[PDB]
RNA sequence: UUGUAUAUAGUUAAAAAUUAAUAUUAGUACGCAAGGAUUCAUU
RNA sequence: AAUUAUUAUUAUAAAUAUUAUUUUAAAAAUAUAAAAAUAAAUUAUAAC
């Protein structure tokens, strides 16, 4: 009747494995070159020099005091930024 | 048309040729019942006479449709008879070709190639986001 | 919805038969009686509610029940027929 | 949620839109707009009968076999649409194709509307019913140098109803014999009707 | 014809200044049921955490918008209005 | 403006206009369907007639149809002419239909499931060939003298082909009536349904019994003290039904046995 | 029931058909929208005595029985008081709340299985007598002499002893396959009126003749 | 029943003909007067007491039936007072003069008890549509 | 009054405003009405030793604490059918008719419970006696019918495999009773041949 | 934001809600023959 | 109870009798009574 959503849901546990790895490893030094590298090809409009201290700053303030999974996401979110191109940041 | 009463000005003829867009499944097979203003009686008194289709509705020779309205007691038999007088040679160029820029054939398929191309990539997004993060597990569990 | 000792039936509410609402004697399911019916399950509304749509009178729980169980097993006839004819 | 619940129990879904790309449509609609009128026919007469239309669902197949007798041509080459008999009207306003015909106006004359001119209302009802005429698709109205007359629809309309007004005042009779035999009480030609 | 648009996804537009408002959402009425003037909608859109029942009187120049039929299954109707009802009922400040 | 220049609460009046305009708050059943059960002034709606609540109303309507499916006539009073007129089309739109529904759509509806069938038997082959308004409504020039309320004398409209009351006459009642009413004198050992009769004679044969002279008698009684004037002593009154007085009905008793 | 309305043209049963109802051809193209086959509403067939012990008949000749034998069998009678095959899926729902039959379905194999139950099969042979009273008396070159039964009369009880199934290979097709010839000759006619019992439910009456179609 | 977390009735805690289509509740075919043994007609008669417990005790549905004039104590020979018996050694035994209470006479009536008829006189008893979890109408 | 009022009326309806007191009745407004109207006489409590048998098998099975609302528990699990008449006031009529006759006394630790059996513990032994092996001789018995049951397929494996040979008996000439009436004649001798052509041979 | 003063007027418009006229003609049904058509086919 | 009136005068016995009194073709206030919102039965409502 309605209880579906409930055989849904339940169904829906899914546990591929897919927690954020947190890294703390070199990863975070990959994008750090493959980002001022690839907004060395568009700062037009934006500061290079800005640019460069907010990806700084991001990762500190994301690395100091957040969680796994939030910097998982945080790291993805790099990954996912030049993939989008940029974040638009033109 | 429906609300129209009497006669059927060569008007309403636009009026139905332009609403067939909004019914591609209709061809001269199609129950009789869809045509407008072919409720559920008249439909019987045309089952009656073995009539079921919008193509036989064409055939009508002005008398069947007459001793209908006039002796059957099935009202507005006139309204509906110019309606599959009027659809059925553009739904007839249907039986022989469906659409001529719909198809756009070689865009339709590669509209249907990528369908399968893009709704596997959610159901890999379960897969590549996680096998993805596996490894970049198992690089760490080695660094220590 | 009326039930006796021989098989079962559905009936509904016509609202000029009441006297007949608890106990209506039937022709029984089975074999052969007038048997005397009783009054089992509510089944819902023969007319609508003013400006309530038509499900406002709902049939009963243990008639869902029912249908579910007298009926109920299409999976289990789905042979010789299904909902066409 | 006035929908019933259950009113689509299974669905196989009847498309209702050719193409759901919103730009296809808009010219798919072309054609069927632009594109050709594709049911239409132009009457060339109306035929007005007295009694109402269960009086000559018997009757009704000689005035075909006496309107072709008229105008020379075969039967089976005039089309007689369905007969429609106008509205048991009580005020009577006049002008709609549900309403009787009375013995005069646009087209009912004889040629005759310097009545309207020299009269001062209309003559009373003559058909109460009435009937259509259509032919094998050509032009409308034309004025000819080869028929010493008009020979178009129209034409084939106008001289029938002067004609046919011939008979009313007392070589082809067979508008003398509509009259009597067959049911015509009444002639008119339309007004040509027009769409976007 | 009632049981065909209900559910069927809408795509909008709907001009506005600042730009327009692109917005997906599924229809829920079909107020007039041809190409009347009469039009109207009533789609439930769900755009993002708000959701937003509204009416379209489908006539209007920057109020424009498409609707498709694929998706537009009954079945997932009845799934639409259930989820208003439980953004409706839950959040009435109580 | 835009708004309508009255909001939906309004009530306009009886004999009013239509005043359309757009509005979202209306039809409560299945609306204009044979069975509608609207009840009001605007024309949209069938008369409502004094009734004591509305579904009274509706058992009133119930017993004034399946009193014209037995007796195609009836002497109905005030409003409940028009909304039997009304009503008495509805169930011949509804016997035309014979679906296997309509026999469950009318069977919810009368107090009676034989005349049912004698609706469905006769109205087919009765109003085949009449479009609508299959009932009458001829208003008499009496009235109740009661309550002075018009009395309307309803009926169905064509009975040269009908099947059961083919020649029967209405100008004033039967004897007794529990007796087959007057016939037209052209068609005298004219044949009834043979079933029409089975549910008649059944019936026409409980006022003849020496018991319901107690109750004829007995009613008196109860009416003298319920004040009811004109009402004469239940020692002197003439018994319903004697059995010398039926030889006269006796006459035309050679049919079948 | 036509040719072509809800299941596509070539679906015709030499069955039981009913009274007056001509084959109403459906031309070719014809086909329905799938929004017009939503209500989809049927006539309700009879589902009573007659054909309950019919429906046992062949259920008693096949205690158990499968799904196509189920329908398979009906066409194996001298009268047959079936139309189609939802008319034999509609009694079935009757005869299960009958008591007759509780049907199932073998593990081992995946199909669904007659069975009349046992908590009414006694009785019920008495059913499927007191059809056979006279349905072997009324038969008409049965009486007409001794030789025809004599040249057979010593069979039925060698036949189940070294050569049971021997004979079933013919017993079901051979001696049944001119009943078709036979369904080609005398057809049923399920002849009905409607009517409404005096609770008010809408119920039908149906009288059940053999058309000498010939 | 286990109504999850007592969710039953409200005003009266019980309503007035819950759905018995659930169990049938039929009267046996072999049956006995629980205390004098003559059998008793199906359903078309008050001459015998239904008494159908939640348990199930004399025949076949197993809910006690006396015949109407035999529901009397059985070593006392009354009314039993209250409808509170005791089956003393396969017998009725009027509560107070089967349990060492010798009574003498009731006060009402000496011989013929306060019982009800088809089942009525236990009303009281369960057998609701929610007795047990009965969730087949609402899964998938 | 809108139930009452509003002209179709429902289903609830019909059953709710009927206050008849006829046998088998609505009891709520036969008990809802007047005192001199109701005739719903008192409830047939059984206090049978039968309910003394269902009584002390279980306690000797689970005597712990708290056996006065969930002991209904029991009664709701250890079900052939229950004991109380009425679960709630039969089920607290089991502790009476068990603290009188000096069988059972209670037991109350943060609780009151059933527990101890009150030294009546050697004839709940002699009733479990009266238990299983009561239970195990009806069993069989009916396995003699099952020991037989199987040759009730056994018994008509034969007489289906020939009470279906039965079923052609009269079919072979029907299925000729009617041919006399289409007349094959070469269709009509090989159907009675093609039977007899193998039914010799036989045995 | 200009006049005037170190800060800024002063004018006009767009937006936040419904518009009103008394008296010269035949009368004891429903001002609907009602299910919004001034008879949609005849009975 | 002034009555052919708000009424089962019920000490008792009871359970499938259709067991025999309720006008009216309009409109407001009022009177009873009534779909929607700032886990429960409630609201107020001077709203259809």
């Amino acid at each position: 009747n309605r209880r579906r959503m409930e055989l849904e849901q339940q169904r829906i546990e899914s546990s591929q494995h897919l927690p954020p790895i947190e890294p703390t490893a070199e990863q975070a030094c990959h994008l750090y070159r493959r980002l001022l590298k690839e907004g060395y090809k568009t700062l037009v409009v934006t500061d290079k020099d800005f640019y460069r201290r907010k990806v700084r700053y991001e990762l500190e303030v994301t690395s100091r005091q957040t969680s796994s999974r939030v910097r998982g996401i945080m790291f993805e979110k790099g990954h996912w930024m030049l993939e989008n191109k940029l974040g638009g940041i033109i | 048309g429906i609300a129209t009463s009497g006669r059927v000005t060569n008007e309403d003829r636009r009026w139905w040729l332009v609403h067939l867009e909004c019914a591609p499944d209709v061809t001269p097979g199609t129950f009789v019942s869809w045509l407008d203003c072919c409720g559920t009686h008249t439909t019987k008194k045309l089952i009656e006479r073995n009539i079921w289709t919008i193509e036989q509705v064409a055939e009508l020779d002005s008398d069947r449709v007459d001793e209908l309205k006039y002796k059957e007691g099935c009202l507005k038999m006139d309204v509906v008879w110019e309606h599959a007088r009027t659809i059925i040679t553009p739904l007839k160029q249907r039986e022989v070709s469906g659409g001529v820029e719909s198809q756009l054939q070689s865009r339709i398929l590669e509209l249907r190639k990528k369908r399968e191309l893009e709704r596997q990539r959610e159901l890999l997004a379960r897969e590549r986001a996680t096998v993805s993060d596996k490894r970049e597990e198992t690089l760490r569990r080695l660094r220590e | 919805n009326a039930c006796h000792v021989p098989g079962d039936q559905i009936f509904l509410v016509s609202n000029s038969f009441t006297r007949r609402l608890l106990t209506r004697t039937d022709h029984c399911p089975k074999c052969d009686r007038l048997s005397t019916f009783r009054f089992m399950s509510v089944s819902g509304m023969v007319g609508r509610m003013p400006y309530k749509p038509v499900d406002t009178p709902g049939p009963s729980y243990a008639t869902l029940y029912w249908r579910k169980q007298r009926s109920g097993k299409i999976a289990s006839q789905p042979l010789n027929e299904v909902c066409n004819k | 949620w006035p929908y019933p619940e259950n009113l689509v129990p299974e669905g196989a879904t009847t498309p209702f839109q050719s193409s759901p790309v919103p730009s296809v449509r808009e010219r798919i609609i072309r054609e069927y707009a632009l594109g050709p009128l594709f049911g239409s026919r132009t009457p060339c007469c109306v035929l007005g009968f007295a009694g109402t239309a269960r009086d000559v669902a018997a009757c009704k197949r000689d005035v075909r076999r006496w309107v072709a007798r008229a105008l020379g041509k075969s039967e089976a080459d005039v089309e007689l649409g369905a007969l429609v008999q106008a509205k048991e009207m009580l005020l009577h306003r006049s002008g709609t194709d549900e309403s009787p015909r009375l013995g005069d106006g646009p087209g009912s004359r004889p040629d005759a509307e310097q009545r309207r001119v020299t009269r001062y209302a209309r003559l009373p009802v003559q058909a109460r019913t009435l009937l259509e005429v259509y032919l094998p698709g050509e032009e409308h109205g034309e004025v000819d140098a080869a028929a010493d007359a008009d020979a178009t629809i129209l034409a084939h309309g106008y001289f029938l109803q002067e004609q046919l007004h011939r008979h009313m005042t007392t070589v082809k009779s067979s508008v003398a014999a509509l009259h009597d035999v067959c049911g015509v009480i009444y002639c008119e030609v339309p007004v040509l009707d027009e769409s976007d | 014809t009632k049981e065909q648009i209900i559910g069927s996804p809408i795509t909008c537009n709907f001009e506005y200044n600042p730009r327009p408002v692109r917005l997906i959402g599924t229809v829920m009425d079909a107020h007039t049921e041809e190409t009347s003037i009469k039009g109207g909608l009533k789609v439930y859109a769900r755009s993002e955490e708000a959701n937003m029942m509204l009416w379209i009187p489908a006539g209007n120049p920057k109020l424009k918008y498409e609707v498709t039929a694929a998706k537009g299954s009954f079945e997932h109707y009845l799934d639409e209005r259930s989820k208003w009802d439980e953004a409706w009922l839950t959040g009435r400040a109580r | 403006g835009r708004p309508p220049p009255v909001m939906g609460h309004a009530k306009r009046m009886r004999f009013a206009g239509v005043d359309d305009n757009p509005s979202v708050t209306h039809k409560p059943w299945d609306t204009s369907e044979p069975l509608m059960a609207d009840y009001g002034w605007e024309r949209g709606k069938l008369p409502k007639f004094r009734a004591r609540s509305p579904f009274h109303r509706q058992q009133i309507a119930r017993r004034m149809v399946t009193e014209l499916i037995r007796k195609d006539y009836v002497i109905v009073g005030g409003a409940r002419a028009p909304a039997l007129r009304i009503l008495a089309d509805h169930v011949v739109e509804l016997a035309k239909a014979g679906d296997t529904d309509s026999r469950q759509q009318l069977a919810y509806f009368l107090h009676d499931p034989l005349m049912v069938d004698k609706a469905f038997d006769e109205y087919p082959r009765r109003f085949r060939d009449m479009n609508a308004k299959y009932a009458m409504m001829t208003r008499l020039k009496g009235r109740r003298r009661s309550d002075n309320v018009a009395m309307y004398f309803v009926e169905y409209k064509n009975r040269d082909m009908s099947d059961n009351h083919k020649g029967e006459d209405y100008t004033a009642g039967p004897e007794r009536f529990f007796l087959p009413p007057r016939i037209i004198e052209t068609e005298k050992g004219i044949q009834r349904p043979p079933h029409m009769q089975m549910a008649f004679d059944r019936w026409a044969s409980k006022f003849k019994t020496e018991e319901f002279h107690h109750w004829w008698r007995l009613r008196h009684a109860k009416l003298r003290y319920w004040g009811v004037r004109n009402v004469p002593h239940p020692s002197d009154v003439d018994p319903l039904w004697t059995e010398k007085e039926e030889e006269e009905w006796h006459n035309e008793m050679l049919a079948n046995t | 029931f036509q040719a072509g309305v809800h299941t596509p043209h070539g679906s015709r049963y030499n069955a039981a058909r009913m009274k007056n109802w001509p084959v109403q051809e459906v031309p070719q193209n014809f086909n329905f929208t799938n929004e017009q086959r939503f209500k989809a509403k049927a006539v309700p067939r009879d589902t009573g005595k007659i054909p309950r012990d019919f429906l046992l008949s062949v259920l008693y000749r096949n205690q158990p029985c499968e799904v196509a034998s189920l329908w398979e069998h009906c066409l194996h009678d001298p009268q047959i008081v079936l139309d189609s095959k939802r008319h034999l899926r509609e009694v079935l729902q009757q005869a299960r709340a009958e008591g007759f039959v509780s049907f199932e379905k073998d593990a081992v194999t995946d199909r669904w299985v007659c069975h009349l139950t046992r908590e009414r099969f006694e009785e019920v042979r008495a059913l499927v007598g007191a059809r056979a009273e006279a349905q072997d008396l009324y038969s008409g070159l049965r009486g007409a002499s001794a030789t025809e039964t004599s040249a057979y009369s010593e069979s039925f009880r060698e036949m189940n002893e070294d050569t049971k199934r021997e004979h079933f290979r013919l017993l079901s097709e051979q001696v049944a396959d001119t009943t078709t010839h036979l369904r080609k000759f005398q057809r049923m006619e399920m002849d009905y009126l409607p009517y409404t019992d005096l609770n008010g439910k809408v119920n039908f009456m149906w009288w059940y003749e053999m058309s000498d179609t010939r | 029943t286990a109504v999850p977390h007592e969710e039953a009735r409200s005003r009266p805690h019980f309503p007035a003909y819950t759905e018995d289509v659930d169990q049938p509740m039929v009267v046996p075919d072999g049956v006995c007067c629980f205390n004098c043994d003559k059998p008793i007609d199906g359903d078309d008669i008050n001459s015998y007491v239904w008494v159908p417990s939640g348990n199930a005790r004399v025949p076949t549905t197993q809910g006690y039936f006396f015949h109407v004039k035999c529901f009397k104590c059985w070593n006392c020979k009354y009314r039993i007072i209250h409808n509170q018996f005791y089956s003393k050694d396969s017998r009725a035994w009027c509560l107070s003069c089967a349990l060492g209470r010798d009574i003498r006479v009731p006060t009402r009536r000496w011989h013929t008890s306060y019982v009800n008829t088809h089942r009525t006189g236990s009303r009281l008893t369960g057998q609701f549509f929610p007795r047990h979890r009965h969730q087949m109408e609402f899964l998938f | 009054a809108a139930a009452a009022a509003a002209a179709a009326a429902a289903a609830a309806a019909a059953a709710a405003a009927a206050a008849a007191a006829a046998a088998a009745a609505a009891a709520a407004a036969a008990a809802a009405a007047a005192a001199a109207a109701a005739a719903a006489a008192a409830a047939a409590a059984a206090a049978a030793a039968a309910a003394a048998a269902a009584a002390a098998a279980a306690a000797a099975a689970a005597a712990a604490a708290a056996a006065a609302a969930a002991a209904a528990a029991a009664a709701a699990a250890a079900a052939a059918a229950a004991a109380a008449a009425a679960a709630a006031a039969a089920a607290a009529a089991a502790a009476a008719a068990a603290a009188a006759a000096a069988a059972a006394a209670a037991a109350a630790a943060a609780a009151a419970a059933a527990a101890a059996a009150a030294a009546a513990a050697a004839a709940a032994a002699a009733a479990a006696a009266a238990a299983a092996a009561a239970a195990a001789a009806a069993a069989a018995a009916a396995a003699a019918a099952a020991a037989a049951a199987a040759a009730a397929a056994a018994a008509a494996a034969a007489a289906a495999a020939a009470a279906a040979a039965a079923a052609a008996a009269a079919a072979a000439a029907a299925a000729a009773a009617a041919a006399a009436a289409a007349a094959a004649a070469a269709a009509a001798a090989a159907a009675a041949a093609a039977a007899a052509a193998a039914a010799a041979a036989a045995a």
